């Protein structure tokens, strides 16, 4: 109901920049690696299609830890701690019914206790001082696809999937925002689908060209021509359902003629 | 860590947690302190208090009670908030022989209407508008409170919890169970209180949500696919529903003037899609006039 739709993109546009990670953040910590943040990640994905649980809970999760391990150090024993209390809130935050306190200590097949989770999620609480309403990629594509003629059911679960694959590597996804990684994610899936460009409609609304998504574009699509083999796989695996139309096993275009 | 708070009362109880009215001993500022019961081997820190903060941090507005610190704790959690003297309810109680004069009507309605705003163009539902959640205070400002059932939305939206706002003031798109409900929502709500205001008394006091359904169906006329594309096929729409017709306005609350009536019925509209946002009721022409008088306490 469009009477506050550029109202609320302005302020998402203003919360994306106050909620964003430190890009340069896994330099900084001497124990985990991007590969250990990948595998973090898709156990989440995981995680989320066990609990039936909602694409934007799993893109606030993630925003949560990288937040989180922008500021605190963390052992590599601990780092799916770290990422339980995250998706903890984020249910919390974004879910009608969320899973209780003991499916997500069952989840980790008793790795941790109760008592951990629950002091974790209150760090967690602590050090992003209980600013969880972050804007996400998910957030910003939704919009996005009210911009398209006519809707199409295959572009919008694409530029999902692909959203989604951008959540995995820290090394490049890290250093750009979530309106940027729509942009691209909503170019790539309507080109590889349809044959058609970002719309100049999202022109006026973003501010964004093709020109000014192109870093994050040509890295996308090295992710989407890579995915088959990639370590990990879940993503690629949630997405072949019908719920998202087998999106995942539409062939990439081979270039992009940008 | 409260060590510089003296409770001075109990003050009621909400969605969640206990409000006490305290003084800050080293400043002389009189707060409002929500006390939230925590405690490991449980649910942590409840989702209600997790949307609530959130969402107060991001919302400061003149018309929206502010949260002032966070006082987080291994046991309990203490929301500090600004204190504000008495709710809209117990106004209307005092306010019983006199009535509440016009100015002060169109005053809080549109202080409320900002408020409610502001909230909306920050993606935030509040869901449980109702007299005893809006808070007045000694200078003729109004507020909104209770955020315990807020929640932050998206567009366009998705289906949310059904099991939203109190039942008087519960908009018929909930009621017959559409699976998007938005922003209309809150302005149902605060169309409802809007009535209220002008008749002391409860619009639409159902005590079910059939009987809360007959008692706007008899106010507003029974909604058909004209005046509502779609009702027909909401899930808890029936066909056996009887067929009241629409009353004049005039008679829904007598005392208000023709563009009080027009805001009212555009507040009232059943259509979500054809309900007035707030940011449009602000420059309704009964706010032309608008003051702001200081209220009899
Ligand atoms: N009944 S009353 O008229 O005697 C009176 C009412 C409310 C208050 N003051 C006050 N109350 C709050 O929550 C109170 C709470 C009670 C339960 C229903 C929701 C609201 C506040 N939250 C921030 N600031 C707050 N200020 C003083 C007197």
């Amino acid at each position: 109901v469009p009477d506050y739709h550029e109202d609320i993109h302005t302020y998402l546009r203003e919360m994306e920049v106050k909620c964003k990670p430190k890009v340069g953040y896994m330099k900084k910590q001497p124990d985990i690696t991007n590969s250990m943040r990948a595998i973090l990640v898709d156990w989440l994905v995981e995680v989320g299609e066990e609990y039936k649980l909602q694409n934007e809970t799993l893109h606030l999760a993630v925003n949560y830890i990288d937040r989180f391990l922008s500021s605190m150090s963390v052992l590599r024993g601990k780092l799916q701690l770290v990422g339980t209390a995250a998706m903890l809130l984020a249910s919390k935050f974004e879910e009608i019914y969320p899973p209780e306190v003991a499916e997500f200590v069952y989840i980790t097949d008793d790795t941790y206790t109760k008592k951990q989770v629950l002091r974790m999620e209150h760090l967690v609480l602590k050090v992003l001082t209980f600013d969880l309403a972050a804007p996400t990629v998910n957030q910003f594509l939704t919009q996005y696809f009210l911009h398209q003629q006519p809707a199409n059911c295959k572009v919008e679960s694409l530029a999902m999937f692909l959203g989604e694959l951008s959540l995995i590597d820290a090394d490049p996804y890290l250093k750009y925002l979530p309106s940027v990684i729509a942009g691209a994610a909503f170019h790539l899936a309507l080109y590889t689908v349809t044959g058609q460009s970002w719309p100049e409609s999202l022109i006026r609304k973003t501010g964004y060209t093709l020109e000014s998504l192109k870093p994050c574009l040509m890295d996308l699509h090295q992710t989407y021509l890579k995915a088959p083999q990639h370590a990990q796989q879940s993503i690629r695996e949630k997405y072949k359902n019908s719920k998202y139309h087998g999106v995942s096993l539409l062939n990439p275009p081979e270039t992009l003629n940008l | 860590s409260m060590e510089n708070f003296q409770k001075v009362e109990k003050i009621g109880e909400g969605t969640y947690g206990v409000v006490y009215k305290a003084r800050n001993k080293l400043t002389g500022e009189v707060v409002a302190l929500k006390k939230i019961r925590l405690d490991t081997e449980t649910e942590g820190v409840p989702s209600t208090a997790i949307r609530e903060i959130s969402l107060l941090k991001e919302l400061n507005h003149p018309n929206i009670v502010k949260l002032l610190d966070v006082i987080h704790t291994e046991n309990k959690l203490y929301l500090v908030f600004e204190f504000l003297h008495q709710d809209l309810k117990k106004f209307m109680d005092a306010s019983a022989l006199t009535g509440i004069p016009l100015p002060l009507i169109k005053s809080y309605l549109f202080q409320l209407l900002q408020g409610l705003a502001f909230c909306h163009s920050h993606r935030v539902l509040h869901r449980d508008l109702k007299p005893q959640n809006l808070l007045i205070n000694t200078e003729g400002a109004i507020k909104l409170a209770d955020f315990g059932l807020a929640r932050a939305f998206g567009v366009p939206v998705r289906t949310y919890t059904h099991e939203v706002v109190t039942l008087w003031y519960r908009a018929p798109e909930i009621l017959l169970g559409c699976k998007y409900y938005s922003t209309a929502v809150d302005i149902w709500s605060l169309g409802c209180i809007f009535a209220e205001m002008v008749t002391r008394r409860a619009l639409f006091p159902g005590d079910s949500e059939i009987d809360q359904l007959f008692r706007i169906f008899r106010t507003l006329g029974t909604p058909d696919e004209v005046v509502w594309p779609g009702v027909t096929s909401m899930p808890d729409y029936k066909p056996s529903f009887p067929k009241w017709a629409r009353q004049d306005f005039s008679k829904v609350v007598p005392p208000l003037d023709e563009d009080g009536r027009s805001l009212l019925s555009q507040m009232l509209h059943y259509d979500p899609n054809k309900r007035i946002s707030a940011k449009a009721a602000l420059a309704h022409p009964f706010f032309q006039d608008v003051t702001k008088p200081v209220p009899h306490l």
